[PDB]
């Protein structure tokens, strides 16, 4: 059997990198060969009960090309569950009773992990939990570097943004720590600063890393960009407005860009990376996005799946 | 009447000539100061061959003297430029702009909650500190800026 | 391949008369023998910012008796999409990086056919967009007008209702203009009359039309009844009241109808058909309605697939 | 007449030490004798384009405890004005034909100083303008102020909480520097510390001022202590609760005040000071929220009344 | 007692010449000598079932110019009567129990004549009642065209915008009808036309009318230019766009109006009349809104009080 | 030489010469064309006399040749426009401006609820010669309208 088999995708902490690795490898497969009947009559439960569009339907479509049926709910808009006090230890034990997997969102931190004490034998993959994880939106971040990169290790990879808040920029510097010698470049409104914690984790690795604050600094050395959402309510109208608007990206700043580079966002994007950005051959975000397909079916396949004949 | 050519095109009687404008400067003038908004003959020499700077704009308005604060005006745009002011093919003014105290109506509040976005309100900015670099409050919502982020939209 | 091969539906006014006569040909054989592992493999996306569970619930089986998966969102109802400053050019390039057609309805005109610079080379098949377009409501009505009546030419149609702000009406005149010799009626409230822009386009073509204030001056002559839904908002209480509401259909008004005369309906319809009017052999509005699957199935055959075997 | 007499009350820069002393100055003599027939025939409008209601009854009061009459309203989403089509422009120039003093609350920042140029001869106070000012609090403060410690002078002052976005504690640092040898204390967690303009502005005047981190460490010298609350919104959860042993009172914090010290809040105070502070004599919260009543009774009759021979 | 002691003032039509003459004679009076302690001692209740903020604090403001008192209400979805369940009929018969007069607004026509037959003597005084009647803004425009041009006889005056639906200009025209010599010109877009109801009534008085396009074509004769606002939500967007090059007022268009020509309008005025207009002499929809508050302190005076002798 | 004429008009050597534009177009072509963006010697002349036909303005845009299709977007603008190019010191061609098939960019649709108003997409209109005027119909919503209600808005 596979090491993921059987395992509930909850945390980005505890994929190995063997594991990071494994996920990978067969997204590459399935991109190339794909395997359209491979969970054929499994059904999956995608729970959404914060609203998320952009997620789900990559996750449903994911689980539509291989095969599964899809039963499930968005929510912020009223679908009557945790009405009439229904716990969700409750609502777990009893979706686990008839779906083959549970893929879930949730606001509260920690609510993926409890429906994993519930859930039995049925996988809990999670698609976020609050403030918390993430783990699909780091696998096929990932996947994206790997793939444009040719390699996860070696890489000066620049985080530009709201550091302090965004969940995806903190768990992908913990995931590429798993690899070696990557350096990182931090670019952030001082109000919007990468985390203690993150820091001290980097430090006592012997990764390195820096803190800049214009992009103009790094561009030459800099092999992926992972731009992001600063939204307008973690700093006031005119702070956002101020001398602080200008983590963005705009097409003459790429001019001394390495042939290789690429600007990577998980969207959505408002103005932070200015529309001519597109046309450039270094844009990837949206191609990042359609490789959340792979990174999603090979998470599916790889746990509903003994031994995976690649 | 006499001689214009281009290299340095000449003489309109009476009228204002600023010229040294920056370069591509010329065009933000007309546009946001609306000096075209007149019926006088009014000629242009944009992107021309000179004196340190290479290439500069130029604007001739004739039959219209601006000055003392439209002059000023321009500061913050084209703060050497001169404003040669011209009466019977002899200038008989020559001034360079300084910084106002006060910009109205040509920029934009940057702060998004500002009211004044949404209203029959012209904009308005104190000025302050010379040329270290410029800070600009507005009128209604109070909150200072850097000039350059104004400035950019 | 087909001439509709990867071709973006979104206007009525972009179908020839070769393309119209091809749609409907095949909705005849897929309704005479179905076709349902078609679109085999195939995902479509179900876009639905607007809602209209009538026509999504007819697309989407349409889909389903295909073969395909559908993933999608019905909304005003938050599904948080156009959340955080989302462009709709942005939603679609990411939509299209895993979908193989996009099927969407929009409250503002125009947005089905900016999808299209966006979409890269997957379909977009505009299920409407604000009062503009509806092909796929057209494409339903012409397929039961030849079905009925054997042809779609040298008809003498009635339109009845709100002209002026009823879309349906406004393309379906487009389409019947495509077409030889067809005779119109209309019948209107005066504050509801058919648009100068369509009258000027008729007489342009040589094409008859007349105006009526009673359906009984128009009867014996009249095979196809489109009647139409006059919403109270359009008038005021009093006016919808006064003598203008008397475009309503009754069954003692069909006495003098002919054999062939066939009374159609958008849909819903509140009291413009009175219910008696169903038991009649003319009432043909729900069996068109039924028709929104064959013409619907056969738009997404021809779209999706090159040489379609007959 | 009076230096403030058809004046607006717009902004505490605006005011001068000379300004804001007359008005301390009259509020003592209104809080000792009463004037109840002072702005009788007077009509003054309430409006609260946001709602408040402690701001909202404090004034009303004041406007009644004075004899004028009120129009006015409040509004959370409901009743008309302001629109979007209405101008706030149009809405003033309206109103200052029906009035004779307007007091507003509105989200947007100026919005007060907009009304001014509409007005006509009407004066219009404000009530709070988004994130800019808020006069009348910082007068009632001063006047708390005042009436506790005997002086504005030569004070030392704690301020503690969200100094960032604190209106009340911006205008407050403002106006306690027009007078002279005011100590100021901030006691602020980093990401939300009191912005390099106050800062700035202080080192101009020369003032002396220190940043602490916990009140525990200037309990001792202080005279007023002027809590603010932390918005939870603003912060994440845990950043929330991961500060010292926080920055909130309690009595036993107390046990180190100097006898005349005061606990100043604007309200609403969630937890930031506990139950057990009310009790002692350092409480002085809700006497501050009694002594609006006399200091905007003090502003409405400068400002409508030429001469006060009280 | 004055013609008017205790009636109810429900619609223009029950009001003769001489009634709203008496009106006009007692609001210049008031204008002119205020009486302030007129209805001490009085209750008004301001019932206003739909809300409308400006009508709402124009009579409010003359009641208390009067000296009354003011209990009431606005509903916009929250505050209980009305409920359905209770009657309009029992409010009315309870709330007449508790006050000396009734000024109230509801959604449904003829709420305010349903009213009258519950409140036993309390009178009431309709401030809108559906798409009916709303005499006290006829009442204020008759004041503003008799305080401007001297008389309400023999005037030229045009009426424009949304004719067929704007309430107070069907209203205008019966009573501007009760006086002589009045020539009419109706501007509007012909969706939007006087209704022939209002026409026909002109023609039986023998009165002279026209209709025109633009403002343009009549700038010259006129006296009172009267402004709707057009309604765009009984139009489509595209419609509304496309007439002429609009009937909307700019300064430009006025260098051809009579020196003691004036521009009213009822407010609100999005876009209609430009801000150019506002700064010229033929301005005067403000001054118009000013003088509400003395057309309703009349109407309150004239009911309230037997005699009045000022 | 004098009837003033120009005083001696800088024959540009090589370029674009733009004439006859009909009194205040001049500087909207400016804007909407963005004739400015670009490094080249222009020269522009506004409120010229037209004592021929009218009151004039003229750009001259130094070694730039401005065609086809660019000549006939101006058609909407300065319908009694004549470009003339020149290759060394005189005309070498005439045009003048003709009606297109499309008018892309500069215009807005008429229609609030259009797409096009909210998103990145660059407007483009149908032109149509309904004789007595020219509709123009949008690409997005389809709706035709007067060519007068578009050049307001
Ligand atoms: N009737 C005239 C006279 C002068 N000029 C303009 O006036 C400007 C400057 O005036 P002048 O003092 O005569 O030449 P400069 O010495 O170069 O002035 P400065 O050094 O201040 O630029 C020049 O751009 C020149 O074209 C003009 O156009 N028409
Ligand atoms: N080297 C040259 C040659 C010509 N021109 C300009 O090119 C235009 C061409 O007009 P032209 O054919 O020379 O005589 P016109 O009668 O003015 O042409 P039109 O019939 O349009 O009036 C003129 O404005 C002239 O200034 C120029 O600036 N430089
Ligand atoms: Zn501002
Ligand atoms: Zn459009």
């Amino acid at each position: 059997a596979n090491p993921l088999y059987q395992k509930h995708i909850i945390s980005i902490n505890d994929l190995s990198r063997d594991d990071l690795n494994l996920v990978l490898a067969t997204a590459a497969k399935l991109k190339a060969n794909p395997q359209p009947e491979l969970l054929k009559h499994k059904v999956i439960a995608s729970c959404f009960f914060e609203a998320s569009t952009r997620t789900r339907l990559s996750f449903e479509t994911s689980m539509h090309r291989l095969g599964a049926s899809v039963v499930g709910f968005s929510d912020s808009a009223n679908t009557s569950l945790g009405k009439k006090g229904e716990t969700l230890a409750d609502t777990i034990s009893v979706i686990s009773t008839y779906v083959d997997a549970i893929v879930m969102r949730h606001p509260q931190e920690g609510a993926a992990r409890l429906a994993t004490e519930f859930s039995g034998n049925v996988p809990v993959l999670n698609a976020g939990d609050g403030s918390n994880q993430h783990p699909t939106q780091t696998l096929l971040d990932l996947f994206t570097i790997q793939e444009t990169q040719g390699r996860l290790d070696n890489l000066h990879v620049a985080m530009v943004g709201d550091l302090k808040y965004g969940r995806t920029v903190h768990s992908l510097t913990q995931a590429l720590a798993k690899f070696d010698g990557n350096r990182f470049y931090f670019i952030a409104p001082d109000a919007l600063a990468m985390p203690q914690y993150i820091l001290d984790m980097l430090d006592e690795k012997g990764i390195a890393w820096s803190l800049h604050s214009s992009i103009e600094e790094v561009m030459a050395e800099v092999d992926i960009l992972y731009m992001t959402r600063v939204q307008k309510e973690r700093l006031d109208p005119s702070e956002y407005a101020n001398v602080k608007a200008q983590f963005v990206l705009r097409a003459s700043d790429l001019h001394n860009a390495k042939a290789n580079m690429k600007v990577l966002h998980p969207l959505p994007r408002v103005d932070e990376i200015a529309t001519d950005v597109d046309k450039t051959p270094h844009a990837w975000y949206f191609q990042q996005a359609g490789n959340g397909i792979f990174a999603r079916q090979a998470l599916l396949a790889l746990v509903l799946n003994r031994d995976l004949v690649l | 009447m006499t001689h214009d050519n281009k290299l340095q095109v000449e003489a309109i009687k009476r009228g204002t000539v600023i010229d040294h404008i920056p370069a591509q400067i010329g065009f933000k003038l007309l546009s946001l100061f609306k000096l075209t908004e007149t019926d006088q003959r009014i000629t242009i020499g944009l992107n021309l061959p000179s004196g340190e700077m290479g290439r500069k704009d130029l604007i001739k308005i004739e039959n219209t003297f601006l000055s003392e604060d439209q002059v000023d005006q321009l500061a913050l745009y084209a703060p050497q430029a001169t404003v040669n002011r011209i009466d019977n093919y002899e200038v008989v003014g020559k001034s360079r702009p300084s910084l106002p105290e006060r910009i109205d109506n040509v920029l934009v509040c940057p702060n998004s909650n500002c009211i004044s976005h949404a209203e029959p309100v012209s904009s308005s900015f104190a000025v302050r500190k010379r040329a270290n670099d410029i800070a600009l409050k507005c009128k209604y919502c109070e909150k200072e800026f850097s000039h350059n982020v104004v400035l950019a939209n």
